[PDB]
């Protein structure tokens, strides 16, 4: 038993 | 009158020493950059207008030029990750965290906004932007008594940039300005504005990504509660940075995952393992998996509030990565429980759609069904109806499966085939 794992910009218009 | 400009032009009219013509021709490349249709954004980094932008930044005796350059070059950070080292190159990171500090709202909006931009470019632009020490204007500008006061798109871009200064790993963002933000990000996150809240979220997602030294800072600040509430929520943009942010604690410690079990996170799976969004249901069952790798009474809060149903209905019906992280959520289940805890999930009808996903073409979903197959038959030993367990395998044409995969490439793979057959059957 082991636990498993799995906008950075913005224009203005 | 500002509109459709050539480069050629915004070039004349900025070389010029009139600081009226400078201004209109920062306003027609604030609007040609405003496009939504290609902006041409290399054509003004050749034309080298980045530093004159730069430093029309500082002309605080001219609001307006201040305020036209910092949209653009908000507009040209928006881009590529070479046009925002263009950006960052102008020196444009002390000069917006000046404007932080102006009087008028909307230039230090501006700001707030093109130093998101450049943050979340990656790590590196992180940690310059908070080096040059934009942390403590962006948070004071946030330091009133009832954030409600503040204008809705102001609150929404100051949370936004707050949740880049959060975000990317390799390296994780400083411990000091992760503990410096979170006291805000926890007051936005008990704000009332849903573009808020999911920022917030993400931002709480994003700090909880990583070692569980993080994943401490963030629990021991008692947002568990609160992000247990917005997962209930209705807005998905909402539920979604919530949900990962929940799956990222459940990661870590048995007792941060108590502590997840304990805000009453569980009560909330029967919906989110039956959401309509694919991706809401494969967080939702690799969160579930993470739970089920845990301590005893854990797998039995999981079995009270009647998840195992649904983690059979997932395995039985969903998308095959969803059926993937349910298989490993049922091996983790068999592996770490009890007797009594896997002859429930056999009675909960857990073996025929086991069965049926031996069938699939990926390796490492085999692997997890045999290994908890396995398990299951060493607790039915235990008990000793080996044999009734047989029977319903055959039943349901798992045999079959064990045997063809017999014949499999992967070693493992017909060694437990094998081993199952031998010692059972």
């Amino acid at each position: 038993p082991k636990k498993r794992p799995r906008p950075p910009k913005r224009p203005r218009n | 009158g500002t509109v459709n400009w050539s480069v050629e032009d915004i070039v004349k009219g900025i070389n010029s020493n009139n600081l009226e013509s400078q201004l209109q021709a920062t306003q027609a490349a604030r609007k040609l950059l405003s496009r939504e249709k290609q902006p041409p954004i290399d054509n003004i980094i050749r034309a080298g207008l980045i530093p004159k932008f730069v430093s029309f930044l500082g002309k605080t005796d001219c609001s307006p030029i201040q305020f036209e350059s910092a949209w653009a070059l908000t507009n040209i950070a928006s881009g590529t990750s070479e046009q925002t080292k263009a950006v960052v190159d102008g020196g444009a990171i002390p000069a917006f965290i000046s404007l932080l500090a102006s009087p008028h709202a909307h230039i230090s909006e501006q700001a707030v906004w093109a130093l998101g931009n450049i943050a979340g470019d990656g790590s590196a632009f992180r940690d310059l932007v908070i080096k040059h020490g934009a942390i403590d204007p962006l948070l004071a500008l946030l330091a009133v008594p009832d954030l409600s006061t503040l204008a809705c798109g102001y609150l929404r871009n100051l949370t936004w940039t707050l949740s880049n200064l959060c975000r990317n790993k390799n390296p994780a963002p400083p411990l000091d300005a992760v503990e410096q933000i979170l006291p805000t990000l926890v007051r936005l996150l008990h704000h009332n504005d849903p573009e808020v809240l999911a920022d917030s979220c993400w931002a709480i997602s994003y700090l909880t990504d990583g070692p569980n030294e993080r994943i401490e800072m963030v629990v021991k600040k008692g947002v568990v509660p609160q992000l247990v509430k917005l997962l209930g929520a209705t807005e998905l943009p909402i539920v979604t940075p919530a949900l990962r942010a929940i799956g990222n604690i459940v990661t870590g410690t048995d007792e941060q995952t108590q502590k997840v079990i304990d805000a009453g996170a569980l009560a909330v799976f029967p919906s989110l393992l039956t959401n309509p969004k694919t991706n809401i249901q494969k967080e939702a069952t690799w969160t579930m998996s993470n739970i089920t790798a845990g301590r005893q009474d854990q797998i039995q809060q999981v079995v009270n509030h009647g998840l195992v149903p649904f983690l059979v209905g997932v395995l039985s019906k969903a998308d095959f990565k969803t059926q993937k992280e349910a298989a490993w959520a049922i091996t983790n289940y068999t592996s770490g429980g009890t007797v009594e805890q896997i002859v429930y999930l056999v009675h909960c009808g857990i073996i025929e759609p086991l069965m049926n996903l031996l069938s699939a073409k990926d390796t490492k979903i085999i692997q997890v069904i045999l290994d908890a197959i396995s398990n299951i038959f060493q607790a039915a030993e235990k008990l000793g109806e080996t044999e009734k367990l047989s029977i319903m395998i055959e039943e349901c044409g798992g045999l079959d499966k064990i045997e063809a995969l017999q014949r499999h490439e992967n070693e493992s793979v017909y060694k437990a085939s094998l081993n199952l057959i031998e010692k059972y059957f």
